[PDB]
């Protein structure tokens, strides 16, 4: 169960990594990205006239399934 | 609608994590819980069983009423990124996923979660997007490192560095979500359906 010993050695270094990130000025992530599934069920929940939320991701996985399909 | 947004803070949990065990606190737990229908105030989920008690300034120390929301455990762990999965506690994963909200992405896996273990004709639709979620985490990890997709590794990063400034930890979770962990969460899910 311990972690191994590289452990104390090993967060410093993610640490110093994490630094550098911080004095970029960079620190977000900023990338365009496209999946099939996720643009599917994304612009189902938005044209979704449901105004209750677990009901509304309810019809949108339905939604979803018929249209996939 | 209350505010959902990912905090990794020293001691915020321990506190909170102290608060349940304590017996003044289960006392007006119920008072909240019956006040918001036992209804989580940022997803909208609801449940008897297993809902938390979160304080909208963040600050356990005060635990007056109106500080307090009923929020269910996928809304909770939100915020104590640095402690999901850390002694049975919840369990995630950080990913990239700007086209939906914490609050959207929270609401639709209970949706998911449910359809999964009870198979009506959408499970395998519903497996289908929680993989693509998951896949979103290589992004987390091509930004900040290997592994940092763990919001325990994530979140000890930002306390060792030292990050203080809501302006530093909006830009460094913008467009994260925690997506909550169907398999960590199997022991609520399937409580949830028979209850
Ligand atoms: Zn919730």
């Amino acid at each position: 169960e311990p972690p191994p010993d590289d452990y104390l050695m090993k967060l410093q270094k993610q640490l110093a990594s994490f630094q550098s990130i911080l004095e970029s000025g960079d620190l977000s992530i900023n990338k365009a990205v496209e999946n099939e599934e996720i643009t599917l069920i994304s612009k189902a929940l938005k044209e979704s006239t449901i105004v209750e939320p677990i009901e509304r991701g309810v019809a949108a996985l339905i939604a979803f399934h018929g249209q996939n399909e | 609608r209350c505010e959902l947004k990912l905090i990794a803070s020293p001691g915020s949990w321990r506190l909170y994590s102290a608060r349940k065990i304590d017996a003044r606190f289960k006392s007006y737990e119920q008072k909240i819980f019956q006040r918001d229908r036992y209804t989580c105030q940022f997803c909208g989920f609801q449940a008897a069983l297993y809902q938390d008690i979160v304080n909208l300034d963040g600050d356990y120390t005060n635990n007056r009423l109106s500080n307090l929301v009923t929020a269910c455990c996928f809304c909770a762990q939100c915020f104590f990124v640095e402690s999901v999965g850390v002694g049975g506690y919840g369990g995630g994963t950080l990913i990239y996923l700007p086209e939906l909200t914490q609050a959207e992405l929270n609401s639709l896996c209970h949706v998911l979660f449910c359809a999964i273990t009870n198979d009506t004709g959408y499970k395998s639709s519903a497996q289908n997007i929680y993989r693509s979620f998951k896949f979103r985490s290589q992004i987390v990890e091509e930004k900040f490192g290997e592994g940092t997709s763990d919001p325990a590794i994530f979140g000890q990063l930002m306390i060792d560095s030292g990050v203080n400034s809501e302006e530093i930890r909006e830009k460094l979770f913008k467009n994260i979500r925690l997506l909550p962990s169907r398999a960590k969460f199997r022991k609520q899910i399937e409580k949830w359906a028979a209850a």
